[PDB]
């Protein structure tokens, strides 16, 4: 069976707050950046 | 140990393979429609069949073999199927809305009349009437099958169910021939559009319903159903009646009134 | 047209638009009243140390807050519907003009007597004459006679567009295969602007409408000269 | 016109389905399918709450038709009272599965 | 035919800790691996197709 | 609600770092694209 | 309605089988008789290139892109007329 | 173990968590798109290009905010997490099908991103009206990828609706009647019923657009006797119920938040709240044509839709006044969640009232397809739906994670967002009344001031979104574990601790029938 | 004669915003009348009213397309 309790009922680790910061940064950052890069993609086709 | 009667399902890979098969089928349709390739579509249809097969196989294992379907679990499945059928009715409602919208106010491009100029509708008294008697008849035979099962009659349950399936297949064969023989096509304006898309989705449901009945036939052959617990058969029968009622509406609206 | 820092509606050019202004003033008062009343009550509930946390009975105060809003809705619906039917009144026009929406310009047809028709394109910003409005001017304006009931028929030859002139209270969608009717009647001479009001692709923002309202006599000479 | 060959629940029901079926036949409700009937709920006649552990959540609908349900853990030991209406409940632990 | 449901009930209730989708035996494992391989492989292929369609071929 | 003191306290310095990194993760990529907008528009 | 028959003292398996073979299947047999009688290929109408029919806004994703899915040469003309 | 737990889940809490994660990520995408919109409109002229690239952005913004952020968070996230706990159920009725509802979203999202990558994207508006969305004006795969994205999101929600309705009807304690379930549970069931009935019509409609685009049908093409207006009817028949689907779970969470922070054991007039949500749900199916007041419909039809639309204000009014009546006499706890709820009550009321202005077909002639509509819906969506989500998030975060947020930072986040959204949307009322059209990449010079101020407000909101991410990080970084929560006697979802164990209610609650 | 026409007057048969059938009806009426007159040996001047009405209401491209189709033999309306 599975681990339970604070910080254990999630798909990401919160054991290290800095590794966590990196994860959250990539996660939320990739989402926010996507539209800008798609706009860039559309501009560089024609 | 749990002290409630509900089913805690084992972690399953089917929801994921099912979702991915949906992505492969839609991506596949796009590839087919625009990049002239059916590769993705083929893979999607295959994984989808595999997913459905395994998912429902597991439901049978969980119920017939493991005994997880207590009365409370069965009651939930009843609501689930009724709700599913309701959503299917609303889907068809959209197509009937499209049909009535077009036919009740024929535009100048059609000649301002219905059926449109140049369209020669099938005779509703011919194969379409036959199709109607075929589905209505299968509604009676499936009721005989239900009563036989409840009365614990194995032989007659199988007999009635076999007859119901043969009738569904007969309908499908008749419809396939009607499609080939029709002088109009899906590209013949809004008449062909409404006709083929509505009867086409209905035909698809007939195929799905027949397949469901065939599953029941084999589960029955294997003694899965008891005279009192047989939800799979009940669901197949409710779905079958739905398919029958949709046809009656199509027949009255499109084939008869719309001719 | 709209002017810098405009808060409300463009000044009414037709009797119907005047009617809508008064109806909007009426409705907006109600909007202000109810929203400020709610803001006020929120602040009232949050500003006391007195408490009453036990069960409160509801079937008495719910009558008030069901009947009042019902009355207010009727006080909005009445003038709303009166104006609605007024816009539908039979008026019998002196002239019929058609406008076809196109992917990125409007064409006009005055075919009552002669077969007059022309295209109307936005004046590019690089070609604007001094004092002309960016994105709003067209090469060929829709000259029409002032103080007269005109029937405008709107359609499209490709995708959806929508023919609008705010100052006159007009907005009629341009649908291919359909001929939508609206009536126009300017109380004054002048130039009246509008813009395509249904997303139609690449230059949806750049296919304006400009009406030029002049006395009947000038409208007739303009018609002849435009053949 | 008639015959047999279709299994009955008595012959073929299994797992939890069979347990519920057999328990119901003895008039028992180990899987909490039915709503328990309240006693007078006094200190002397408390509502007896079955449990397989030493605590169970109780939901008290103080008065018939109340829309608000009062929830609390009932622990093994002396009877506890609903925080809202004061009716008594007492936990009666363990067993179910022999 | 004969009623063999009891045999199947024994097999699927056997305490081997296997989840229902693998409890039938080795074939379940094969079918599962085929399904998942087609799903994941097909998804990678669809991503490739998207990459292809994303760019103009003038 | 009551809670226990932080198991791994995040000091003001640590918060400045997390806030800065967070803001930069949003601002930099978009800023880069927006800055090179003209280079994209005609190329 | 109440039909024109009767039973209702207890609708069971025997009654539904009675209806299957005494009413339902005979109805299907009659409609099958009627249908496989009024059939016969009807003389295809003269071709007129109406603009609201034989629509082609995009070629079909099969064949030569100009034939419908269940194209029947005998009765379905192409946008240019019947086939050879 | 990781794959078994997160990819093969049959647990309502874990699945709710997946939904909250998905919705948070989608919110970032939707925010970026909204910034692209406001950057283009920030000053006169063209920034990105013409209306095509601009409208591809506007279209995606809407689809992302609606289908990938709001619905997944409210229904899939809060719904899955809270509904089983609030009725003391061990899980959802169909725990495995529940997992497929989730897994259909990433593919759906991928199809939406694909459509904007191929060709020139789908710059159709989220309504996807033909002929612009047809195979002549939008040739290529873009619109088809968009339709397929909607199909997947549709199946996801329909199966989700079946699951919620069955769970709520069938899995409550034997003694608990439907009139003994919390208001959030009621809001979710009603929302599920709307989804069940409306999405199949949308599916029918977009399938017809797909066939018109690829199989030579002509449902919406006049050349074959079709009608573009037919599509509008089918879309809006789904479309209006959809907006109530977006706000109903919000209404449910607001009732719990207001009740909780007012120190009350129950919301004022429970039965009136149930009545109001059901009425709203019902009326929401007979008013769709108010989205079509300029298409050229008969005056009597317009008079009917104007009248039917206004009636919704009555039941909605009962809810507003009941929330205020719940605050009345309360021992007010000025927590961040209460602030979001108070802002919701006022701002939603404003947006609802401008909706009543729009209900008048006469006035709507002039307001339709202008920024007055954009202002109305952003008040009810970007202030209403979003504030309910933020309030619910801050309120239940400790339950879901077992950790507490920093209340001061959360109050700072609310303050910034409040200024941001109001500065962004309030000026849009002026732009609308004065005639600025919707879906424009540039505007006549007179509209410059309000568009400038509106774009500045959108940057303030961006700042709040970035701060929110930091706040969540700080909570997980500091690890302040929850101890005690007040009012558990009337908030069952908290009774199993924070976070509750993987398996809750293995032994069901005991509830006397008396 | 009995004319002096400004524009097509209100027609109680088509009192709504959608005027598509008004145009269509008058176009059909004119061409039906024109055919009856040219046939039985009469004068097309009696068909004048319908011609004026449809010319006033109908988009040039519609009339043009319908004319091309009557010529091609593909006009779907009955004349
Ligand atoms: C897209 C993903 C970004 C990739 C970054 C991950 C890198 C992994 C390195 C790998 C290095 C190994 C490190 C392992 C452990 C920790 C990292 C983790 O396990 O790795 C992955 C985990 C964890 O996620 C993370 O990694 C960090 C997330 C931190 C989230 C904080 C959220 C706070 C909000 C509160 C939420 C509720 C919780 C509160 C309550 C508590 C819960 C009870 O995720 C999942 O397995 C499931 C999530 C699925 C879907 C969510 C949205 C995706 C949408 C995509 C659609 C795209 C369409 C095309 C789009 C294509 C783009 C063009
Ligand atoms: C940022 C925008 C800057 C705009 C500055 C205006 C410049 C004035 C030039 C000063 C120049 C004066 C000369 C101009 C007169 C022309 C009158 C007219 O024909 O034009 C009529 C127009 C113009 O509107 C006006 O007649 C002025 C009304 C202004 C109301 C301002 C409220 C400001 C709140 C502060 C922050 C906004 C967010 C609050 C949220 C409120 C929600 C609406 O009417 C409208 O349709 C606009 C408003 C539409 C819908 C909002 C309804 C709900 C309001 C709720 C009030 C809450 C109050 C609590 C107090 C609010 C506490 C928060
Ligand atoms: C959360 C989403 C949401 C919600 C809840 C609503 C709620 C309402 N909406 Fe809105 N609406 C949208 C989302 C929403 N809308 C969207 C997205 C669009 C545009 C779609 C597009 O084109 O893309 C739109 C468009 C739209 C239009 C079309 C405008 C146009 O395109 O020209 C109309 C027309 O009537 C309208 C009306 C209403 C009304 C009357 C309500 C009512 O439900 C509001 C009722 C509430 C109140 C009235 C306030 C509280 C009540 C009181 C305090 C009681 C006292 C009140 C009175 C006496 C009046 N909406
Ligand atoms: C829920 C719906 C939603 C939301 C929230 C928003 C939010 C915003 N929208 Fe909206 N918008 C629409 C739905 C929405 N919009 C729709 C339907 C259209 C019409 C499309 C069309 O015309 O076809 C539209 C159109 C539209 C236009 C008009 C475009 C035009 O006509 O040309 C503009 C212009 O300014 C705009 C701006 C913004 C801005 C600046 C925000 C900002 O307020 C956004 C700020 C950020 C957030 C509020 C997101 C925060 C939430 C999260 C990130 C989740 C957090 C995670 C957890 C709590 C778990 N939007
Ligand atoms: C191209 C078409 C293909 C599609 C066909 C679709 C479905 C058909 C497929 C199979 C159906 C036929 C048989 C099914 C298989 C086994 C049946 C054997 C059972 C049997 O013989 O049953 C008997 C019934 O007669 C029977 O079949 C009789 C069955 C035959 C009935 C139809 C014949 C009609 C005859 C003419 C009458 C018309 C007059 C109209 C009257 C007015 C109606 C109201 C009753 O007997 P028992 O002693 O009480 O029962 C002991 C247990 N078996
Ligand atoms: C035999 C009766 C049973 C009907 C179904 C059997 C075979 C067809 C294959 C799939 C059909 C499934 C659903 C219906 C979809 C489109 C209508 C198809 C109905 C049909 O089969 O219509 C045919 C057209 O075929 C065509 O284009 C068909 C081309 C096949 C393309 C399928 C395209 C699929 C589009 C799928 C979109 C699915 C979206 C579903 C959403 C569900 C909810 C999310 C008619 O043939 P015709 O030559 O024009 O005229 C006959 C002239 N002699
Ligand atoms: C049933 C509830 C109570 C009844 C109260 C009224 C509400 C719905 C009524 C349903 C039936 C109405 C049919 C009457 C037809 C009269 C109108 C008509 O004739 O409308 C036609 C289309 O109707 C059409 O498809 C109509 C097709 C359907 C549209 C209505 C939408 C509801 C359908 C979904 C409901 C789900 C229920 C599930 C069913 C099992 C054509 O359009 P017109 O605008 O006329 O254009 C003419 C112009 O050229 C001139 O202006
Ligand atoms: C060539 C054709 C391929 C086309 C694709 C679709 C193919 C087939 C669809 C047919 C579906 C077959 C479903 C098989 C279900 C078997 C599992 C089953 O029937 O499971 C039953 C439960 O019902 C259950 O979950 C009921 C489960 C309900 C499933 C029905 C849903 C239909 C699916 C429709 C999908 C398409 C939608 C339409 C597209 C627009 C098991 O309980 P019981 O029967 O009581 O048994 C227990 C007793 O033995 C105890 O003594
Ligand atoms: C190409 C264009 C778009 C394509 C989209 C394709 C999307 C998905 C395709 C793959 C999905 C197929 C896999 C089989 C799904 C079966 C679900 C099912 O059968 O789910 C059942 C519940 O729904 C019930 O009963 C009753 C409900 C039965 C629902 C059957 C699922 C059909 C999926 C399609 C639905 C379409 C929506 C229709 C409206 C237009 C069982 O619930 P579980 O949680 O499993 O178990 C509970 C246990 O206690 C049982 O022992
Ligand atoms: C709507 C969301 C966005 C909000 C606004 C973003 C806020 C500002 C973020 C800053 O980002 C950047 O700023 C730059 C300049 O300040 C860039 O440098 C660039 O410019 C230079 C300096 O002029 C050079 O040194 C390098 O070549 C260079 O690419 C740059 O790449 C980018 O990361
Ligand atoms: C073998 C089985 C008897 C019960 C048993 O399995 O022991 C019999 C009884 C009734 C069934 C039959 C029914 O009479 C219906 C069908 C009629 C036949 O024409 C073909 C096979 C047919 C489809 C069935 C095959 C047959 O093998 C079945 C399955
Ligand atoms: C009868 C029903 C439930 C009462 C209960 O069983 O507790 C109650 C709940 C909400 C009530 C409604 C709401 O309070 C709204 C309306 C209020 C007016 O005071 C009367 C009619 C009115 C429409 C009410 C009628 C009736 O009293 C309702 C419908
Ligand atoms: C809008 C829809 C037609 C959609 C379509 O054209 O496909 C039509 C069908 C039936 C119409 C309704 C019915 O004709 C009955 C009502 C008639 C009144 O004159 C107006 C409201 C009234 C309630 C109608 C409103 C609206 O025009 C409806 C709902
Ligand atoms: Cu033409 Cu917008
Ligand atoms: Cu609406
Ligand atoms: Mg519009
Ligand atoms: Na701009
Ligand atoms: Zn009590």
């Amino acid at each position: 069976h599975y681990e339970e309790g604070p910080g254990k009922n999630i798909p990401f680790s919160v054991e290290n707050k800095w590794r966590l910061l990196a994860m959250m940064t990539l996660f939320f950052g990739s989402g926010f950046a996507a539209p800008f890069f798609i706009v860039r993609h559309q501009l560089l086709k024609k | 140990h749990q002290t409630h009667a509900y089913h805690m399902v084992n972690p399953s890979p089917w929801p994921l393979t099912g979702a991915l098969s949906a992505l492969l089928m839609t991506s596949g349709l796009t590839m087919w429609f625009h990049f002239n390739s059916m590769t993705l579509l083929m893979i999607g249809l295959t994984t989808n069949m595999l997913t459905m097969y395994q998912w429902w196989r597991d439901v049978i294992r969980e119920s017939t073999f493991q005994g997880h379907h207590t009365p409370a679990v069965q009651k939930g499945l009843r609501y689930g199927m009724i709700l599913f059928i309701i959503s299917e009715v609303l889907f068809f409602t959209g197509f009937f809305w499209a049909f009535y919208h077009s036919s009740l106010a024929p535009t100048p491009e059609l000649g301002g009349c219905w059926p449109p100029t140049g369209i020669h509708p099938l005779n509703p008294l011919e194969v379409p009437l036959l199709n109607t008697s075929v589905l209505l008849a299968s509604g009676v035979s499936i009721t005989w099958a239900h009563h036989s099962l409840m009365e614990g009659d194995r032989k007659h349950m199988l007999q009635a169910l076999f007859i119901t399936i043969t009738l569904g297949v007969y309908f499908t064969l008749l419809q396939a021939s009607e499609y080939y023989e029709a002088p109009f096509t899906i590209s013949d304006g809004v008449y062909g559009s409404t006709f083929f898309v509505a009867t086409g989705f209905h035909g698809l449901h007939v195929i799905i319903g027949s397949t469901f009945l065939i599953v029941c036939f084999f589960r029955q052959l294997k003694f899965h159903f008891t005279s009192n617990h047989h939800f799979g058969f009940e669901a197949a029968a409710w779905y079958w009646h739905f398919v029958d009622v949709v046809w009656l509406f199509l027949y009255v609206s499109i084939y008869w009134w719309g001719s | 047209m709209a002017y810098p820092m405009q808060l409300g509606f463009q000044d009414a050019t037709s009797p119907i638009m005047e009617e809508l202004l008064h109806f909007h003033d009426h409705t907006l008062m109600i909007v202000f009243l109810i929203s400020s009343l709610v803001l006020y009550i929120i602040s009232l509930m949050l500003t006391t140390k007195l408490t009453h946390t036990s069960t409160m009975d509801a079937q008495e105060v719910e009558t008030i807050w069901t009947i009042l809003p019902a009355i207010i809705l009727i006080l909005i619906a009445l003038p709303s519907l009166r104006i609605l039917y007024m816009m539908d009144e039979i008026n019998n026009p002196s002239l019929t003009v058609k406008t076809m929406g196109h992917q990125w310009y409007w064409s006009y047809e005055y075919t009552d007597y002669e077969d007059l028709s022309f295209d109307s394109y936005m004046i590019p910003t690089s070609e604007l004459k001094p004092g002309e409005l960016r994105l709003l001017e067209v090469d060929n304006r829709v000259v029409l006679p002032m103080e007269m009931t005109i029937r405008m028929l709107v359609s499209s030859e490709d995708v959806l567009h929508s023919w609008a002139v705010p100052s006159l209270g007009l907005k009629t969608d341009a649908i291919p295969g359909r001929l939508n009717q609206t009536t126009l009647m300017s109380s004054r001479p002048g130039l009246y602007y509008g813009q395509c009001s249904e997303i139609c692709g690449s230059n949806h923002s750049f296919m304006p409408i400009v009406l030029e309202l002049v006395p009947l006599k000038y409208f007739e000479k303009w018609s002849a000269s435009m053949l | 016109a008639s015959g047999g060959g279709v299994p009955t629940d008595e012959e073929q029901a299994t797992g939890l389905e069979r347990e519920v079926m057999l328990a119901a036949r003895k008039g028992q409700d180990p899987y909490n399918i039915l709503a328990p009937k309240a006693t007078s709920g006094t200190k002397e006649d408390p509502n007896l709450v079955p449990s397989i552990t030493n605590k169970r959540i109780v939901g008290c609908i103080c008065e018939e038709d109340n829309s608000t349900v009062i929830w609390f853990w009932l622990h093994k030991g002396e009877a506890q009272r609903c925080p809202s209406c004061g009716t008594h409940y007492k936990l009666v632990p363990h067993q179910l599965a022999h | 035919f004969e009623n063999r449901v009891a045999e199947k009930q024994k097999l699927f209730q056997e305490d081997n800790g296997l989840p229902v989708h693998l409890k039938g035996g080795a074939t379940d494992n094969i079918l599962y691996r085929v399904t998942m391989t087609l799903c994941l492989g097909g998804t990678l292929y669809s991503l490739y197709c998207l990459g292809w369609a994303s760019f103009p071929h003038k | 609600i009551t809670a226990k003191p932080a198991k791994t306290p995040t000091s003001p310095k640590e918060q400045a770092i997390g806030l800065s990194v967070t803001f930069l993760s949003f601002l930099l990529p978009a800023g880069w694209v927006l800055y090179h907008l003209d280079n994209y528009k005609k190329s | 309605a109440s039909a024109a028959k009767g039973d209702h003292g207890g609708t069971g398996a025997r009654t539904w089988r009675f209806l299957t073979f005494g009413l339902a299947l005979p109805s299907v047999a009659l409609c099958t008789l009627n249908s496989w009688l009024h059939s016969g290929h009807r003389e295809r109408p003269a071709f007129i290139p109406y603009h609201h029919l034989r629509i082609r806004t995009k070629p079909f994703s099969w064949g030569d892109g100009n034939h419908t899915f269940f194209h029947n040469p005998r009765v379905n003309p192409l946008p240019t007329g019947y086939e050879k | 173990m990781f794959i078994n737990r997160w990819l093969f889940s049959t647990n309502h809490k874990d699945i709710g968590t997946l939904y909250l994660l998905f919705g948070a990520w989608a919110g970032m995408v939707g925010t970026a798109l909204s910034l692209l919109i406001r950057a283009e409109l920030g000053q006169p002229g063209t920034l990105l290009g013409d209306d095509q690239i601009y409208n591809v952005v506007v279209t995606a913004h809407a689809f992302v905010m609606i289908f990938f952020m709001v619905m997944p968070i409210m229904i899939g996230g809060f719904g899955n997490w809270l509904v089983p706990l609030m009725i003391g159920a061990p899980d959802m009725a169909f725990p495995r099908m529940n997992n497929m509802s989730f897994w259909l979203l990433p593919p759906s999202f991928l199809l939406l991103l694909a459509s904007s990558m191929v060709e020139a994207g789908a710059g159709t508006g989220w309504t996807v009206y033909p002929p612009l969305a047809g195979n002549l004006a939008h040739a290529g795969a873009s619109v088809d990828l968009t339709i397929f994205s909607l199909h997947l999101a549709g199946v996801s929600s329909i199966l989700g609706a079946i699951n919620f309705i069955t769970t709520i009807i069938n899995m409550k304690p034997p003694a608990m009647s439907q009139y003994q379930t919390p208001l959030f549970v009621w809001s979710v069931m009603i929302t599920a019923v709307l989804l069940l009935l409306s999405l199949p019509v949308l599916a029918a409609g977009i399938t017809m657009l797909l066939t018109d685009r690829n199989l030579n049908t002509t449902f919406f093409d006049p050349a074959g006797g079709g009608d573009p207006i037919l599509y509008q009817h089918l879309f809006w028949f789904f479309g209006h119920p959809e907006v109530y689907i977006l706000i109903l779970p919000g209404f449910g969470m607001i009732s719990h938040i207001v009740t909780y922070y007012s120190g009350k054991k129950e919301p004022f007039g429970y039965m009136g709240m149930v009545w109001a949500m059901m009425s709203i749900g019902f009326l929401g199916f007979i008013v769709w044509a108010h989205h079509m007041f300029t298409v050229g419909m008969d005056v009597d039809t317009r008079a009917y839709f104007t009248s039917a639309t206004m009636i919704i204000a009555i039941p909605t009014g009962v809810k507003v006044f009941s929330w205020l009546a719940t605050l009345h006499g309360g021992n007010i706890k000025w927590s961040p969640a209460m602030m979001w709820a108070l802002g919701f009550i006022f701002l939603f009321t404003v947006g609802g009232l401008t909706g009543i202005v729009l209900a008048n077909s006469s006035l709507d002639i002039v307001l339709h397809d202008t920024y007055y509509v954009v202002a109305h819906f952003h008040y009810v969506l970007s202030m209403g739906a979003v504030f309910a989500i933020m309030g619910g998030f801050v309120h239940w975060f400790p339950l879901f994670s077992g950790y507490t947020l920093n209340d001061t930072w959360a109050k700072i986040h609310f303050a910034i967002m409040f200024v941001g959204v109001n500065m962004t949307f309030f000026p849009q009322h002026f732009l609308g009344l004065s005639g600025m059209p919707r879906r424009y990449s540039d505007y006549p010079d007179a509209y410059t001031m309000w568009n400038t101020i509106s774009s500045m407000g959108s940057f303030i909101s961006l700042t709040a979104v970035m701060l929110m991410v930091f706040i969540i990080w700080e909570a997980f970084a500091s690890k302040r574990e929850v101890l005690t929560v007040d009012l558990t006697t009337t908030n069952l979802e908290w009774l199993n601790g924070c976070p509750p164990p993987y398996h809750t209610f293995e032994e069901p609650t005991y509830v006397n029938l008396k | 004669k009995i004319k002096n026409y400004q524009t097509a007057p209100f027609d109680s048969r088509f009192p709504n915003q959608n005027q598509t059938r008004n145009c269509w009806q008058n176009y059909l009426d004119f061409h039906r009348c024109e055919k009856a007159m040219t046939a039985k040996g009469g004068d097309v001047s009696v068909c004048e009213w319908y011609r004026r009405v449809y010319k006033s209401l109908c988009p040039i491209s519609w009339v043009s397309t319908w004319d091309d189709r009557r010529a091609e033999g593909t006009f779907p309306g009955k004349i």
